[PDB]
Protein backbone atom coordinates (compact mmCIF):
# COMPACT_ATOMS: atom_id res chain seq x y z
CA UNK A 1 0.00 0.00 0.00
CA UNK A 2 3.17 2.30 0.72
CA UNK A 3 6.20 2.88 -1.55
CA UNK A 4 9.01 2.09 -1.99
CA UNK A 5 12.43 3.92 -3.18
CA UNK A 6 15.08 2.56 -5.07
CA UNK A 7 18.52 2.10 -3.06
CA UNK A 8 21.04 3.37 -5.46
CA UNK A 9 19.58 6.29 -7.65
CA UNK A 10 16.72 6.69 -4.88
CA UNK A 11 13.75 6.60 -7.23
CA UNK A 12 10.50 5.20 -7.50
CA UNK A 13 10.36 0.89 -7.67
CA UNK A 14 7.91 -0.40 -9.66
CA UNK A 15 6.73 -3.74 -9.25
CA UNK A 16 7.38 -6.72 -11.74
CA UNK A 17 6.59 -10.30 -12.31
CA UNK A 18 9.06 -13.03 -12.81
CA UNK A 19 7.85 -16.45 -14.22
CA UNK A 20 10.56 -18.31 -11.97
CA UNK A 21 9.16 -18.55 -8.39
CA UNK A 22 5.65 -16.47 -8.52
CA UNK A 23 6.89 -13.92 -6.22
CA UNK A 24 5.78 -10.24 -6.76
CA UNK A 25 9.57 -8.43 -7.63
CA UNK A 26 10.03 -4.58 -7.32
CA UNK A 27 12.41 -3.02 -9.82
CA UNK A 28 13.33 0.34 -10.86
CA UNK A 29 13.67 2.10 -14.10
CA UNK A 30 17.01 3.66 -14.59
CA UNK A 31 19.25 0.97 -12.06
CA UNK A 32 17.87 -2.51 -11.87
CA UNK A 33 18.17 -2.58 -8.25
CA UNK A 34 15.54 -5.61 -7.21
CA UNK A 35 13.77 -7.21 -4.51
CA UNK A 36 10.72 -9.18 -3.22
CA UNK A 37 7.27 -8.08 -1.90
CA UNK A 38 6.23 -8.95 1.39
CA UNK A 39 2.69 -7.98 1.39
CA UNK A 40 2.07 -8.70 -2.46
CA UNK A 41 -0.15 -6.48 -2.78
CA UNK A 42 -0.27 -3.16 -5.19
CA UNK A 43 -3.25 -1.22 -5.31
CA UNK A 44 -6.19 0.00 -2.93
CA UNK A 45 -9.08 1.95 -3.68
CA UNK A 46 -11.09 3.58 -0.26
CA UNK A 47 -14.60 4.21 -1.85
CA UNK A 48 -16.67 4.19 1.23
CA UNK A 49 -13.96 7.30 2.70
CA UNK A 50 -15.73 7.03 6.13
CA UNK A 51 -11.91 8.09 7.95
CA UNK A 52 -12.96 8.78 11.49
CA UNK A 53 -11.61 12.64 11.60
CA UNK A 54 -10.55 11.23 15.62
CA UNK A 55 -7.14 10.30 13.23
CA UNK A 56 -7.20 14.04 11.71
CA UNK A 57 -7.77 16.56 14.95
CA UNK A 58 -5.10 18.33 16.64
CA UNK A 59 -4.21 18.31 20.31
CA UNK A 60 -3.68 22.04 20.55
CA UNK A 61 -6.83 23.36 18.95
CA UNK A 62 -7.42 23.82 22.97
CA UNK A 63 -6.18 26.57 22.81
CA UNK A 64 -8.89 28.80 20.72
CA UNK A 65 -10.35 31.47 22.06
CA UNK A 66 -13.09 31.10 19.96
CA UNK A 67 -14.86 27.78 20.46
CA UNK A 68 -17.64 26.68 22.72
CA UNK A 69 -16.66 24.97 26.25
CA UNK A 70 -18.21 22.17 28.61
CA UNK A 71 -18.49 21.32 32.19
CA UNK A 72 -20.91 18.39 31.30
CA UNK A 73 -18.37 15.63 29.75
CA UNK A 74 -15.15 15.20 31.10
CA UNK A 75 -11.76 13.49 30.27
CA UNK A 76 -11.46 9.63 30.76
CA UNK A 77 -8.18 9.79 30.60
CA UNK A 78 -6.90 12.43 33.34
CA UNK A 79 -10.51 13.38 35.00
CA UNK A 80 -10.17 17.21 33.96
CA UNK A 81 -13.94 18.67 33.60
CA UNK A 82 -13.68 21.15 31.03
CA UNK A 83 -13.59 20.29 26.98
CA UNK A 84 -14.20 22.24 23.76
CA UNK A 85 -16.42 20.77 21.09
CA UNK A 86 -16.74 21.25 17.65
CA UNK A 87 -18.17 19.77 14.40
CA UNK A 88 -16.38 18.15 11.29
CA UNK A 89 -15.78 21.08 9.63
CA UNK A 90 -14.69 19.47 6.35
CA UNK A 91 -16.05 17.43 3.50
CA UNK A 92 -18.36 14.15 3.48
CA UNK A 93 -20.85 16.84 4.81
CA UNK A 94 -24.01 14.51 4.19
CA UNK A 95 -24.71 13.56 8.12
CA UNK A 96 -22.19 15.44 9.73
CA UNK A 97 -23.49 16.52 12.87
CA UNK A 98 -21.36 14.83 15.20
CA UNK A 99 -19.60 16.61 18.05
CA UNK A 100 -15.80 16.01 18.44
CA UNK A 101 -14.18 17.06 21.76
CA UNK A 102 -11.20 17.95 23.15
CA UNK A 103 -9.53 17.93 26.62
CA UNK A 104 -8.57 21.27 27.74
CA UNK A 105 -6.19 20.23 30.12
CA UNK A 106 -2.39 21.16 29.51
CA UNK A 107 -0.42 18.17 28.15
CA UNK A 108 -3.81 15.65 27.91
CA UNK A 109 -4.65 16.29 24.53
CA UNK A 110 -7.28 13.42 25.21
CA UNK A 111 -10.00 13.08 22.30
CA UNK A 112 -12.99 11.23 21.67
CA UNK A 113 -16.28 11.55 19.49
CA UNK A 114 -19.90 10.15 21.28
CA UNK B 1 35.21 13.01 31.98
CA UNK B 2 37.20 15.64 30.96
CA UNK B 3 34.29 17.04 28.61
CA UNK B 4 32.40 17.41 31.78
CA UNK B 5 35.28 19.26 33.58
CA UNK B 6 37.84 20.07 31.43
CA UNK B 7 39.13 23.36 31.27
CA UNK B 8 41.50 25.51 29.12
CA UNK B 9 42.71 28.46 27.57
CA UNK B 10 43.93 29.41 24.31
CA UNK B 11 45.56 32.40 22.01
CA UNK B 12 43.45 33.34 19.36
CA UNK B 13 45.01 34.94 16.47
CA UNK B 14 43.86 36.21 12.96
CA UNK B 15 46.32 36.73 10.58
CA UNK B 16 46.03 39.27 7.45
CA UNK B 17 47.56 37.04 5.37
CA UNK B 18 47.22 33.58 4.22
CA UNK B 19 49.13 31.40 1.75
CA UNK B 20 45.95 29.96 0.02
CA UNK B 21 42.35 30.45 -0.19
CA UNK B 22 40.04 28.19 2.24
CA UNK B 23 36.69 27.25 1.05
CA UNK B 24 34.04 24.76 2.10
CA UNK B 25 33.60 21.35 1.27
CA UNK B 26 30.29 20.27 2.65
CA UNK B 27 29.04 16.65 2.08
CA UNK B 28 25.34 15.18 2.86
CA UNK B 29 25.87 13.19 6.03
CA UNK B 30 23.16 10.63 4.68
CA UNK B 31 25.33 9.37 2.40
CA UNK B 32 28.47 8.75 5.47
CA UNK B 33 31.57 8.35 3.02
CA UNK B 34 33.85 6.83 3.97
CA UNK B 35 36.78 8.98 3.04
CA UNK B 36 39.26 6.39 3.66
CA UNK B 37 37.67 4.95 0.54
CA UNK B 38 39.17 7.44 -1.28
CA UNK B 39 42.73 6.40 -2.39
CA UNK B 40 42.85 9.67 -4.89
CA UNK B 41 40.85 12.63 -5.99
CA UNK B 42 40.65 14.76 -9.01
CA UNK B 43 39.42 18.51 -8.35
CA UNK B 44 38.58 20.81 -11.56
CA UNK B 45 36.40 23.41 -12.19
CA UNK B 46 33.02 21.87 -14.13
CA UNK B 47 32.94 22.05 -17.58
CA UNK B 48 29.23 22.56 -18.50
CA UNK B 49 30.02 25.98 -18.12
CA UNK B 50 32.06 26.36 -21.35
CA UNK B 51 36.88 30.60 -13.28
CA UNK B 52 36.51 31.71 -9.84
CA UNK B 53 32.80 31.34 -9.88
CA UNK B 54 33.04 27.83 -11.86
CA UNK B 55 31.36 24.95 -9.97
CA UNK B 56 33.97 22.19 -8.82
CA UNK B 57 34.29 19.05 -10.45
CA UNK B 58 36.00 16.20 -7.79
CA UNK B 59 36.49 12.82 -9.66
CA UNK B 60 37.84 10.44 -6.63
CA UNK B 61 40.30 7.55 -7.38
CA UNK B 62 42.22 9.09 -10.58
CA UNK B 63 41.03 6.56 -13.34
CA UNK B 64 38.23 4.64 -11.48
CA UNK B 65 36.95 6.75 -8.75
CA UNK B 66 33.47 8.31 -7.70
CA UNK B 67 31.98 11.65 -8.83
CA UNK B 68 30.27 14.67 -7.31
CA UNK B 69 29.64 18.52 -8.25
CA UNK B 70 30.15 21.33 -6.67
CA UNK B 71 27.47 24.08 -6.43
CA UNK B 72 28.17 27.12 -5.12
CA UNK B 73 26.30 28.89 -2.85
CA UNK B 74 24.50 32.00 -2.62
CA UNK B 75 26.64 33.96 -0.05
CA UNK B 76 29.09 33.69 2.58
CA UNK B 77 29.96 36.92 4.09
CA UNK B 78 26.45 38.75 3.22
CA UNK B 79 26.19 39.59 6.69
CA UNK B 80 28.54 37.62 8.75
CA UNK B 81 31.53 36.12 7.79
CA UNK B 82 33.38 32.38 8.32
CA UNK B 83 36.19 31.57 10.37
CA UNK B 84 37.66 28.13 10.41
CA UNK B 85 39.80 27.70 13.80
CA UNK B 86 43.03 25.10 13.75
CA UNK B 87 44.89 23.85 16.72
CA UNK B 88 48.68 24.52 16.73
CA UNK B 89 51.47 23.01 18.67
CA UNK B 90 51.58 25.88 20.80
CA UNK B 91 47.90 25.02 21.78
CA UNK B 92 46.81 28.72 20.29
CA UNK B 93 44.20 28.84 18.12
CA UNK B 94 44.72 29.68 14.31
CA UNK B 95 41.53 31.01 12.87
CA UNK B 96 41.25 31.49 8.68
CA UNK B 97 38.38 33.19 7.00
CA UNK B 98 35.93 30.61 4.48
CA UNK B 99 36.64 32.17 1.16
CA UNK B 100 33.23 30.16 -0.38
CA UNK B 101 30.46 27.59 0.34
CA UNK B 102 30.71 24.81 -2.35
CA UNK B 103 27.65 22.35 -2.20
CA UNK B 104 28.97 18.75 -3.19
CA UNK B 105 26.48 16.02 -4.07
CA UNK B 106 26.42 12.35 -5.76
CA UNK B 107 25.88 11.80 -9.61
CA UNK B 108 23.90 8.66 -10.88
CA UNK B 109 26.74 7.36 -13.63
CA UNK B 110 24.18 5.14 -15.16
CA UNK B 111 21.11 5.63 -17.89
CA UNK B 112 20.87 7.59 -21.29
CA UNK B 113 17.52 8.68 -21.93
CA UNK B 114 17.25 10.52 -24.77
CA UNK B 115 14.91 14.18 -25.78
CA UNK B 116 13.23 14.63 -29.02
CA UNK B 117 13.01 10.52 -29.09
CA UNK B 118 11.44 10.02 -25.65
CA UNK B 119 9.00 12.80 -26.67
CA UNK B 120 8.46 10.11 -29.72
CA UNK B 121 8.14 7.32 -27.58
CA UNK B 122 5.60 9.30 -25.35
CA UNK B 123 2.66 9.76 -27.74
CA UNK B 124 2.87 6.16 -29.03
CA UNK B 125 2.44 4.79 -26.06
CA UNK B 126 -0.12 7.41 -25.58
CA UNK B 127 -1.31 6.43 -28.82
CA UNK B 128 -1.63 2.54 -28.17
CA UNK B 129 -3.67 3.00 -25.41
CA UNK B 130 -6.18 4.76 -27.37
CA UNK B 131 -6.34 2.00 -29.89
CA UNK B 132 -8.30 -1.10 -29.51
CA UNK B 133 -10.78 0.27 -27.46
CA UNK B 134 -14.23 -1.85 -26.40
CA UNK C 1 -9.30 54.26 35.69
CA UNK C 2 -5.87 55.84 36.03
CA UNK C 3 -6.13 56.08 32.11
CA UNK C 4 -9.27 57.69 32.06
CA UNK C 5 -8.73 60.70 34.42
CA UNK C 6 -5.50 61.93 33.24
CA UNK C 7 -6.60 61.07 29.64
CA UNK C 8 -9.40 64.34 30.18
CA UNK C 9 -6.83 66.58 30.95
CA UNK C 10 -4.62 66.61 27.18
CA UNK C 11 -5.20 70.38 27.09
CA UNK C 12 -2.41 70.85 29.40
CA UNK C 13 -1.25 67.37 30.28
CA UNK C 14 0.26 66.30 26.74
CA UNK C 15 -1.24 62.46 26.86
CA UNK C 16 -3.08 61.71 24.27
CA UNK C 17 -4.04 58.81 21.92
CA UNK C 18 0.04 57.88 20.88
CA UNK C 19 0.57 57.69 25.07
CA UNK C 20 -1.92 55.26 25.33
CA UNK C 21 -0.95 52.46 22.39
CA UNK C 22 2.47 52.85 23.68
CA UNK C 23 1.21 51.43 26.73
CA UNK C 24 -0.56 48.68 25.41
CA UNK C 25 -4.11 49.28 26.07
CA UNK C 26 -5.25 49.53 22.62
CA UNK C 27 -4.34 47.55 19.29
CA UNK C 28 -4.71 47.55 15.79
CA UNK C 29 -5.98 44.89 13.84
CA UNK C 30 -6.09 44.04 10.49
CA UNK C 31 -8.45 41.57 8.85
CA UNK C 32 -6.45 38.53 8.43
CA UNK C 33 -5.63 38.88 11.93
CA UNK C 34 -9.12 39.09 12.61
CA UNK C 35 -10.26 35.90 12.14
CA UNK C 36 -8.03 34.49 15.02
CA UNK C 37 -9.01 36.41 17.43
CA UNK C 38 -12.45 36.24 19.97
CA UNK C 39 -14.17 39.83 20.38
CA UNK C 40 -16.58 40.42 22.81
CA UNK C 41 -19.20 43.60 22.35
CA UNK C 42 -19.50 45.11 25.63
CA UNK C 43 -17.38 44.75 28.59
CA UNK C 44 -19.72 45.44 31.39
CA UNK C 45 -22.12 42.70 29.45
CA UNK C 46 -19.88 39.89 27.89
CA UNK C 47 -17.09 39.75 30.43
CA UNK C 48 -18.67 37.87 33.31
CA UNK C 49 -18.38 34.67 34.73
CA UNK D 1 -26.17 13.31 19.23
CA UNK D 2 -27.45 11.87 16.13
CA UNK D 3 -30.99 11.52 16.38
CA UNK D 4 -32.29 12.62 13.29
CA UNK D 5 -33.86 10.46 10.47
CA UNK D 6 -33.10 12.45 7.21
CA UNK D 7 -36.45 11.88 5.15
CA UNK D 8 -37.00 10.81 1.16
CA UNK D 9 -34.55 12.60 -0.78
CA UNK D 10 -33.58 15.25 1.48
CA UNK D 11 -29.79 15.55 3.21
CA UNK D 12 -29.43 15.73 6.96
CA UNK D 13 -29.02 19.45 6.87
CA UNK D 14 -31.63 19.68 4.55
CA UNK D 15 -33.78 17.63 7.05
CA UNK D 16 -32.66 19.93 9.93
CA UNK D 17 -32.47 23.06 8.76
CA UNK D 18 -36.04 22.86 6.90
CA UNK D 19 -37.08 21.43 9.62
CA UNK D 20 -35.78 23.74 11.59
CA UNK D 21 -37.06 26.97 9.13
CA UNK D 22 -40.47 25.35 9.32
CA UNK D 23 -40.40 26.08 13.61
CA UNK D 24 -39.78 29.48 12.61
CA UNK D 25 -42.20 29.73 10.59
CA UNK D 26 -45.01 28.59 12.88
CA UNK D 27 -43.12 31.16 15.74
CA UNK D 28 -43.86 34.13 13.31
CA UNK D 29 -47.14 32.99 12.10
CA UNK D 30 -48.43 32.95 15.60
CA UNK D 31 -46.92 35.99 16.54
CA UNK D 32 -48.71 37.68 13.41
CA UNK D 33 -51.72 36.21 14.33
CA UNK D 34 -51.81 37.82 17.45
CA UNK D 35 -50.65 41.05 16.37
CA UNK D 36 -53.46 41.44 14.02
CA UNK D 37 -55.75 39.91 16.81
CA UNK D 38 -55.18 43.10 18.75
CA UNK D 39 -56.59 46.56 17.60
CA UNK D 40 -59.69 48.77 17.13
CA UNK D 41 -62.30 50.73 15.35
CA UNK D 42 -60.86 53.74 15.85
CA UNK D 43 -57.54 51.84 14.17
CA UNK D 44 -55.83 54.00 11.67
CA UNK D 45 -53.91 51.51 9.89
CA UNK D 46 -56.88 49.17 9.91
CA UNK D 47 -58.67 52.29 8.27
CA UNK D 48 -55.93 52.09 5.21
CA UNK D 49 -55.52 48.36 5.20
CA UNK D 50 -59.47 47.51 5.30
CA UNK D 51 -60.59 49.71 2.42
CA UNK D 52 -57.72 48.83 0.41
CA UNK D 53 -56.56 52.15 0.04
CA UNK D 54 -52.28 51.44 0.55
CA UNK D 55 -50.82 48.67 3.30
CA UNK D 56 -50.69 44.96 4.07
CA UNK D 57 -51.90 42.81 6.85
CA UNK D 58 -48.48 41.83 7.43
CA UNK D 59 -47.18 45.53 8.04
CA UNK D 60 -49.20 46.05 11.02
CA UNK D 61 -48.00 42.57 12.66
CA UNK D 62 -44.56 43.74 11.48
CA UNK D 63 -44.79 46.98 13.34
CA UNK D 64 -46.40 45.87 16.21
CA UNK D 65 -45.77 42.44 16.84
CA UNK D 66 -42.42 41.02 15.35
CA UNK D 67 -40.64 41.70 12.45
CA UNK D 68 -39.43 38.34 11.73
CA UNK D 69 -36.58 36.19 9.80
CA UNK D 70 -34.12 37.84 7.39
CA UNK D 71 -32.34 35.89 4.46
CA UNK D 72 -30.22 36.88 1.74
CA UNK D 73 -30.12 34.06 -1.78
CA UNK D 74 -32.90 32.47 -0.48
CA UNK D 75 -31.66 31.06 2.61
CA UNK D 76 -30.99 31.73 5.78
CA UNK D 77 -28.05 34.23 6.75
CA UNK D 78 -24.50 32.61 6.36
CA UNK D 79 -21.40 32.21 7.55
CA UNK D 80 -19.86 35.09 6.54
CA UNK D 81 -16.34 34.76 8.34
CA UNK D 82 -15.31 31.35 9.10
CA UNK D 83 -17.79 29.53 11.03
CA UNK D 84 -19.23 32.34 12.09
CA UNK D 85 -21.77 35.27 11.03
CA UNK D 86 -20.40 37.79 13.16
CA UNK D 87 -17.13 37.84 16.06
CA UNK D 88 -19.91 38.34 18.63
CA UNK D 89 -21.25 34.66 18.44
CA UNK D 90 -19.22 31.50 19.35
CA UNK D 91 -18.37 28.84 16.15
CA UNK D 92 -20.91 27.26 15.30
CA UNK D 93 -24.15 28.41 16.52
CA UNK D 94 -26.97 27.31 15.22
CA UNK D 95 -29.73 29.11 16.87
CA UNK D 96 -32.65 31.78 16.09
ZN1 LIG E 1 16.90 2.71 -8.93
ZN1 LIG F 1 -7.97 15.08 29.63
Amino acid sequence: VGIRFCQECNNMLYPKEDKENRILLYACRNCDYQQEADNSCIYVNKITHEVDELTQIIADVSQDPTLPRTEDHPCQKCGHKEAVFFQSHSARAEDAMRLYYVCTAPHCGHRWTE
Amino acid sequence: GPSSQNVTEYVVRVPKNTTKKYNIMAFNAADKVNFATWNQARLERDLSNKPEDQPWLLRVNGKSGRKFKGIKKGGVTENTSYYIFTQCPDGAFEAFPVHNWYNFTPLARHRTLTAEEAEEEWERRNKVLNHFSI
Amino acid sequence: KRHIDQLKEREYNNYSWQDLVASGVVEYIDTLEEETVMLAMTPDDLQEK
Amino acid sequence: NNELEPTPGNTLRQTFENQVNRILNDARDKTGSSAQKSLSEYNNFKSMVVSGAKGSKINISQVIAVVGQQNVEGKRIPFGFKHRTLPHFIKDDYGP
